[PDB]
């Protein structure tokens, strides 16, 4: 069904980040990130009507990272469901990029938070 | 004491049932998110039509309990704990700034497509 195109669209960005992280390895934290993402890939083959979209990351007055939220993209209809999946994965890759760069600069549970939040927004459980 | 994520998901609409029957609708929006903490702006609506405004700081403590601090435009503060009762309902228990205590059942609004009633027990 239409669900399938979404599942495929998931594994797409998944392998995108497989590529980026593997080329950047030249790094054990990078490998644990890679582990967790391929760990979640095997559950792909769900559609949530309400999707949280982050604009980016802002560091507070101290060494506390924050994920700034744009809005929740409530897709009324089906084509909007696909199109919110699109905007969502695009902003998610965006924040992921800023996140890797920040973690190598500043050198915290932020990354596993990011990963498990993807797991949550897709499969529906904390794990 | 309940996993933090239980508060982000779903539609950002709820209803606060007070101890006496007063129902006040909550239209809220999460601005910032951390592994430990959460920030959100909240807009209440009384049954007569009065609105309010708040900024609420949610966080999980050391022992895993959910605690919150709410800031209002009346110079009034609120502080308390949030215990999840089911997937759509969590019970706030706490103390206002002048000292008066309270208990509030914050339920979330479920869409028409499905089972509205949610015991989930
Ligand atoms: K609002």
């Amino acid at each position: 069904p239409i669900q399938e195109e979404i599942q495929k669209k998931v594994r797409e960005l998944l392998e995108k980040l497989i590529e980026y992280l593997e080329e950047l390895k030249e790094k054990e934290k990078l490998e644990e990130v890679i582990e967790g993402l391929e760990r979640l890939k095997e559950e792909v083959d769900q559609l949530n009507m309400n999707l949280i979209v982050f604009e980016g990351l802002e560091v507070d007055e101290e060494g506390r990272v924050w994920f700034i939220v744009k809005e929740m993209l409530h897709a009324t209809t089906e084509e909007e469901a696909l199109e919110n999946m699109d905007k969502f994965l695009e902003s998610w890759e965006k924040v992921f990029k800023e996140l890797l760069e920040y973690h190598f600069e500043h050198n915290s549970p932020t990354f596993d938070f990011f990963l498990d939040f993807l797991w949550w927004q897709l499969y529906g459980e904390p794990m | 004491g309940t996993p933090l994520w239980a508060l982000l998901g779903g539609p950002w609409r709820g209803t606060a049932t007070y101890e006496d029957g007063t129902k006040v609708t909550l239209d809220y929006r999460y601005t910032r998110v951390s592994p430990d903490r959460l920030r959100a702006d909240v807009t209440y609506t009384t049954p007569d039509g009065t609105t309010l405004e708040a900024t609420v700081d949610l966080w999980k403590d050391a022992n895993g309990v959910i605690r919150y601090h709410a800031t209002y435009p009346d110079g009034t503060s609120a502080d308390g704990t949030l215990t999840q009762l089911d997937a759509d309902t969590l019970l706030a228990t706490g103390t206002y700034d002048d000292g008066t205590k309270y208990t509030v059942t914050l339920t979330r609004v479920a869409p028409g497509s499905g089972w509205h009633h949610h015991h989930h027990h």
